[PDB]
């Protein structure tokens, strides 16, 4: 069984930085793409990043592009989300998710309607002003 | 036109066009009507090698029209009394692509995959084609392989959904051998970005919610290729002035 454990959540001041970690286990790391998603109260869940361990492709929507960077560590089976210049709009529960990377590359469609195969339980990120 | 060009156009009409029109006029997919075109009869016309069309092309046009894979490539150079009708070349290449994708065995038949998509306010979806069911629950998508046509006493396709605010509603129920094709036609379709051999399908349900799926094909447009027959006209001439 796949396990995805998020950590690094917490309260941060606007303009500050936060690094999220997704500890992955129970799958061949190289065969999967890892997506970061967020859901805030009174908002639909949305994709914020995609990284494929299979082809190296990445995707970020314009809302976070240039501020958020996803990276993959094959040595530790971890995926990080480095969040810089944090805004109040970034407050949400953040989830990491996994999807079979065979036959795909990271796009808005993958972290949009396509659907994920496995989900983590999520970590709270609160941006304070 | 020269009499060689003229008699070739007349042979094309009597040997092929007239019986294509008799067999397929006022039938789905050619016209959006309840009566279905016969798939075995359509195979008899457009089969890659044994089809009535391929046999006409080989017997009459072997010196000016040649095969290249699933394509028919014209060559009227050095036959100065002949210029192909562009609608003719386009029609035969449309039919050759359909035969290449859906008629490899000499009969209708292909495999494809569907993956249920997600959308705001949609809790569950059920898509059925020729008694093959894809039931999407718990935001748990899976790729499922399908056959078209599939042998069943219930041919056709259906789509239903459960919104976050109501019980099950039926989007469409399309009976017959073309049921899947009729259903696909109703979706908003485009290449799925980042999905190899992938197409996004989006049906706007009666409550305004989107019923999303990803289609994955084995070759070309897969079952979407049959939509090229919608309003398709076999031209009355091979050669023009």
């Amino acid at each position: 069984q796949v396990q995805l454990v998020e950590s690094g959540g917490g309260l941060v001041q606007a303009g500050g930085s936060l690094r999220l970690s997704c500890a992955a286990s129970g799958f061949t790391f190289e065969d999967y793409a890892i997506g970061w998603f967020r859901q805030a109260p009174g908002k639909e869940r949305e994709g914020v990043s995609c990284i494929s361990n299979l082809d190296g492709s990445t995707y970020y929507p314009d809302s976070v592009k240039g501020r958020f960077t996803a990276s993959s560590d094959k040595a530790k089976n971890m995926v990080y989300l480095q969040m810089n210049s944090l805004k109040p709009e970034d407050t949400a529960v953040y989830y990491c998710a996994a999807v079979n990377a065979q036959g795909i590359y990271c796009t808005d469609y993958i972290i949009g309607p396509y659907g994920m195969d496995y989900w983590g339980k999520g970590t709270q990120v609160t941006v304070s002003s | 036109l020269t009499p060689a060009a003229e008699s070739l156009n007349a042979r094309w009409r009597t040997a092929v066009v007239d019986g294509w029109n008799n067999a397929f006029s006022g039938r789905y997919p050619f016209k959006n009507v309840s009566s279905d075109a016969s798939l075995p009869l359509l195979a008899k016309y457009l089969n890659t090698d044994t089809g009535r069309i391929a046999r006409f092309l080989q017997n009459n046009l072997s010196g000016v029209l040649h095969r290249e894979g699933s394509r028919w490539v014209p060559d009227t150079i050095n036959t100065r009394g002949l210029t192909f009708n562009p609608a003719f070349l386009k029609a035969i290449n449309t039919l050759s692509e359909i035969a290449d994708v859906a008629f490899t065995t000499g009969n209708a038949g292909l495999h494809f995959e569907l993956r249920p998509g997600t959308a705001a306010g949609v809790m569950q979806t059920t898509l059925i084609t020729d008694n093959q069911k894809l039931i999407y629950v718990n935001q748990m998508p899976v790729w499922k392989r399908f056959t078209w046509p599939a042998d069943t006493e219930a041919p056709g396709a259906s789509l239903s959904w459960v919104s976050t605010q109501a019980g099950t509603r039926q989007y469409a129920d399309l009976p017959g051998s073309w049921g899947l094709i009729r259903l696909l036609e109703m979706a908003r379709r485009k290449a799925a970005p980042g999905v190899a051999s992938g197409w996004s399908l989006s049906w706007q349900a009666q409550d305004g919610r989107m019923l999303n799926y990803t289609l994955r094909t084995e070759a070309g447009e897969g079952p979407l290729v049959l939509l090229k027959l919608r309003n398709f006209v076999l031209p009355e001439t091979v050669f023009e002035l």
